[PDB]
C-alpha cells in the first residue's frame, strides 16, 4: 500500500529549454517507463484494488 | 520468487459456482436437478487473472461444500447426487434422466456428515490449451470470441430421495483449483469492468468510462 | 558518453578532448610541499562530484561573463560547506562549459581559466573594487550597460581588455578552449590548485576565475534568437584544514 | 531444564479469544459475520508470559472449537465458515462480501459432528520478530508503543447456512498455539494490573498502585 | 588512564571492567542482515567521538533520570546532523557514567541501559504519552514533584516501577553497572544495535533508554551537599541510508 513519507520522489526539471532551428515544432514530447529490476519480488497475495467489479457479467 | 509462480498465483482454490437447489411439490421430477457448464469466467476477480496470459494449460480439483437448510418438518437425511458429464456427452434435463446412472459420467454420492466431496479432471480442450481469448469465430461466422475446444463438460446435482422430501433448500458451494498450470504470451491488465462473457466487451450504456487510473489536479505535484 | 561522478552524473562529456591546465593534474598535497610538516590523511571523495549552475542566457548582444573559483561553489552543497567550517583549503577542478544549439546557429566562445585574475576597477582616481562584487557567488557576473551601485566599488566592464588592462585576443595565453558552435558545443578544463602557498583561506582569496567571451557573436533565424550556456563544476582533489564545529 | 525452555514456557496453547455469534431474523446479512484482529495481548496470564521478553518470534497453530446451542425449533444442522485474512487484505464487512470466496485468504468449513478445525500459520511481520514493547511513535507522530510490523490478521466467521437460521447461538472458543519459539532481551514481571492494550499504563484511577510485594511488621521476623 | 576517540579524550576511563550489552559487540550491519540486498560500503569514522553532556546535579532528594537513543544525540555535531538528514540509520554506544565525590561521600546508582523502554503514561484512563516528552534531547528527564502540562500526555514519574509497571531491583535483568560511590565512582556500558529491523528512523524510534535511579541515598556532610553525574557517549559503528540534500 502507498505511503507518502515512506515514499521516494522522481523530479523532471529544465536545465535548459528546448533549443530548436528555424521552421521547427516549439513543443516535444517526453515519454517515461518503468519496470523491475533483478532483485524486485513480491510476497504475500491479495486481492488486487485496482479492479472492482460491480456489474452483472451477464453470460 | 516462488511465490511469484504461476502454480502459487493461479493455482488457488476459489469458489467458481454457487448452485442452488430447492424442493418442489407439484411435480417430482420437475426441474430439481441442476445443471451448470463449467466455466471459470463467471467471476470477474478470477477471470481478470487467468486473462493475464493468451493460453493456458491445467488440470482441475473440484471440491463439493453442500449446505441443507430445513425451514420445517425435519427431513435431515437426505441423499445427494453430483454427477460430471464430460464435454460432449448428454445433459440430463429431468431428475430421472437416464444420465444420473450412465458410466461414462462419473457420480458422487454425498449424504450429510460425510467429508465434502472432491475428484479430479485432466487437461479436457481437444486443443492443446485452453484460450483465454480467441480472434477467430464459429465456422458459421458467428458468436466470434468464443472457443469450442475449450468446454470443460458440466456439474450436475440431484436429490436422491424420494418423499422425506419437504420443501427444504440446498446450496452447494463449488470450489474449483487449477493444479500443475502452464500458461503462454501475457497480456495488460482488465483495465475495466466486464459486461459479457467471452467477449472483450467494455462499453456500458448511459456510463462514462471509468479507469483505474485516479486524476490529479498538477502534475508538478505528486 | 557520461561522466558519472559521486551521485552527479552530467551527459554529453564525451571524449577527453579536453585540456589539462599548465600540463599538471590535479593532485593532493604531497607532504614535502605541505605547510605544517605533514597530515596524516585528507582522504575524502565526499566533495567530488558536479555542481550545474543554472544555464545563463547568450544572446544576439552578449558581451561575456565571469565567476570565480572557489566563490561561485560557496553555496554548493558540501564542497560549499565544507570551506566555511575550515579556515584552510585548497582544491582543484574540472570545469564543463557547454551549450545547446543547432546546426543553423553560429558563434564563438573563448573559455579561459585566468589563475589569480586581479580585476580593475570601473572608475577612475583612487578608487577599488569592494569584496561584495568580485565575490558573486554562482550567479557569476555579466557584462551590463546599466549603471549600478557603490560605483566605485565595481569592477570594469571592458570585456574586451580581459577586464584587467590587457588585450582580449592575448588570453589565448591563459588555459583556454574555443567552442565554435559550427564545430563543438562544449570545452573542458581540468586544472589544478594554483597558489604560492599549499592552502588558502578560501573565503579571502579566489585562485581561479572562469571567463567567457563571445567572441563571434551568437546569431541565428530561429524563433527564440538566444541559446543555453550550461556550466558544470567538480572538485578535484579537495583538502581543507582546522575544521571547526558547525550547528553552533 | 527441558521444560525451562522457551519451547516450554511459550509453546503451550492457551484460548486467545471467544467468539460468539448470534442468529438475527431482522436482515440475513447483517452483522452475523464476526471479525477479530489477531492479537495475544488480550488476555492478562498470556500476555505477561510474552511480555517477560522484548522480541519474540514464532509460528502458530490455531485450533477453533464450536459451540452451538439451540434455544428451540431444532436448526441442527448448519455449516460454519471460518476465514483467516491475512494482513494487509481487506476484511468483510458483510454476511456475503466478497472477501468470504476469495482464494487469497484462508477458509475452513465445518459442520457439527466434525474434528475441530486446525490449521497452522508462518511468522508473519515484515520484520525479523514481533515487537512485545516499543519505545516508538507512529508516522504521524501518534499511538506511540503499537508497532504496525505486528500485524497478525483476522479471523472472521459466518453461518453459511440460510434459513434454517431459527435464532441460534454460536460460541467459538480460538486456541493458538506458539510454535518453535524465540525470544530476545528478557525483562523484569509486569508487576501491576494491565489497563491498556499496546500501553504499560498502570495508574488506575481512585485506586492506589497495588503490588504483589506483601508487606510485614517488623523485619526482624520472617 | 584515558579514552581518545576522535578529537575528543575523556580521562578517568581506566581499565576495562566495563559491561557489554548482552555480549554482542557493537558491530556494522552484516550484507547479509541487509534489508537492501547489500550496500557496497559504509566506513565512516567521523561520528565515532565522544559527546559529553551536561553534567546532572545529584541531591539527597534526587529519585532518578533517563535519557533515550539516539533521541539524546539529536543535537550533537555530527552524529545529530546525520541523523537528520537521512532517513534510516543504526547505532551502538558507549555510555560512560562517572560521578566526582570523595571518600567522605557515600551512595549507590543503577545505570541501566533499557531496549524498548516504552514508558507509561503518568494519568489514568485513555490517555497516552506524547512525542515531546519522549524526547527531551540531551537535557534528559528529571523525576519531579512539581505538576506539569499536557499532563495527559506525560510520562509516569514513578521511578520505582521502572517507568512502566515493572519493579525497580529486576531492572538488574538489563545490561547495567551499579556505581557504589565507596567503590567506583563510575560505570561503563558498551551496546550493539537492537532492534527487529536492519535499520530505523531514529526520530520516531529509541532503541536504547539510558536509566539512572539513585538505589542509596547521597549523604555527606559537606559544605554543598550534592555531587555531579556527567555523562559520554559515543557512537559505536553508525550508519546511516537514505541521505537527503542539507543547507537547503
Amino acid at each position: 500500500s502507498p505511503g507518502r513519507s515512506t515514499s521516494g520522489y522522481i523530479t523532471c526539471w529544465y536545465q535548459t529549454r528546448l533549443v530548436i532551428p528555424p521552421q521547427t515544432p516549439p513543443t516535444a514530447r517526453l515519454l517515461c517507463f518503468v519496470s523491475g529490476c533483478k532483485d524486485f519480488c513480491l510476497r504475500m497475495a491479495r486481492d488486487t484494488n485496482l479492479h472492482l467489479q460491480s456489474g452483472a457479467i451477464a453470460q | 520468487r516462488d511465490e511469484m509462480s504461476l502454480e502459487s498465483f493461479l493455482g488457488r482454490s476459489g469458489c467458481i459456482h454457487e448452485s442452488k437447489l430447492e424442493v418442489t411439490l407439484a411435480n417430482y421430477n420437475k426441474e430439481n436437478f441442476t445443471v451448470w457448464a463449467i466455466n471459470l469466467q463467471e467471476m470477474a476477480q478470477i477471470r481478470r487473472k487467468f486473462e493475464l496470459f493468451t493460453y493456458t494449460r491445467f488440470d482441475s480439483e473440484i471440491t463439493l461444500v453442500p449446505c441443507i437448510s430445513a425451514l420445517s418438518q425435519d427431513i435431515g437425511h437426505i441423499t445427494m447426487q453430483y454427477m460430471y458429464v464430460p464435454p460432449g456427452a448428454p445433459v440430463p434435463n429431468s431428475r430421472d434422466d437416464y444420465a444420473w446412472q450412465s458410466g461414462t459420467n462419473a457420480s458422487v454420492f454425498w449424504q450429510h456428515g460425510q467429508a465434502y466431496p472432491r475428484f479430479s479432471l485432466p487437461f479436457l480442450s481437444v486443443a492443446s490449451a485452453y484460450y483465454m481469448f480467441y480472434d477467430g469465430y464459429d465456422e458459421q461466422d458467428q458468436n466470434y470470441g468464443t472457443a469450442n475446444t475449450n468446454n470443460m463438460g458440466s456439474l450436475c446435482s440431484r436429490i436422491v430421495t424420494e418423499k422425506h422430501i419437504h420443501k427444504v433448500h440446498i446450496m452447494t458451494r463449488i470450489y474449483h483449483k487449477a493444479k500443475h498450470v502452464k500458461a503462454w504470451c501475457p497480456r495488460p491488465p482488465r483495465a475495466l469492468e466486464y459486461t459479457r462473457a467471452h467477449r472483450t466487451n467494455f462499453k456500458i450504456e448511459d456510463r462514462s468510462i471509468q479507469t483505474a487510473i485516479v486524476t490529479r489536479p498538477i502534475i508538478t505535484t505528486a | 558518453i557520461q561522466i558519472t561522478r559521486g551521485d552527479s552524473t552530467i551527459t554529453s562529456q564525451d571524449v577527453a578532448n579536453a585540456i589539462v591546465a599548465y600540463g599538471v593534474w590535479p593532485h593532493y598535497l604531497s607532504s614535502k610541499d605541505a605547510s605544517a610538516i605533514d597530515k596524516p590523511s585528507q582522504p575524502d571523495t565526499s566533495s567530488n562530484r558536479f555542481y550545474t549552475l543554472r544555464s545563463v542566457t547568450w544572446s544576439s548582444s552578449s558581451k561575456g561573463w565571469w565567476w570565480k573559483l572557489p566563490d561561485a561553489l560557496k553555496d554548493m552543497g558540501i564542497f560549499g560547506e565544507n570551506m566555511f567550517y575550515h579556515y584552510l583549503g585548497r582544491s582543484g577542478y574540472t570545469i564543463h562549459v557547454q551549450c545547446n544549439a543547432s546546426k543553423f546557429h553560429q558563434g564563438t566562445l573563448i573559455v579561459a581559466l585566468i589563475p589569480e585574475h586581479q580585476i580593475a576597477s570601473a572608475l577612475h582616481g583612487n578608487v577599488n573594487v569592494g569584496y561584495n562584487y568580485t565575490h558573486p557567488g554562482e550567479t557569476g557576473r555579466e557584462v551590463k550597460a546599466e549603471t549600478r551601485l557603490n560605483p566605485d566599488l565595481q569592477p570594469t566592464e571592458e570585456y574586451w581588455l580581459n577586464f584587467d588592462g590587457t588585450l582580449l585576443g592575448n588570453i589565448t595565453i591563459f588555459p583556454h578552449q574555443f567552442i565554435n558552435l559550427r564545430s563543438n558545443n562544449s570545452a573542458t578544463i581540468i586544472a589544478p590548485y594554483v597558489n604560492a602557498v599549499p592552502m588558502d583561506s578560501m573565503r579571502s582569496h579566489n585562485n581561479w576565475s572562469l571567463v567567457i567571451i563571445p567572441i563571434c557573436p551568437l546569431e541565428t533565424s530561429s524563433a527564440i534568437n538566444t541559446i543555453p550556456i550550461t556550466i558544470s563544476i567538480s572538485p578535484m582533489c579537495a583538502e581543507f584544514s582546522g575544521a571547526r564545529a558547525k550547528r553552533q
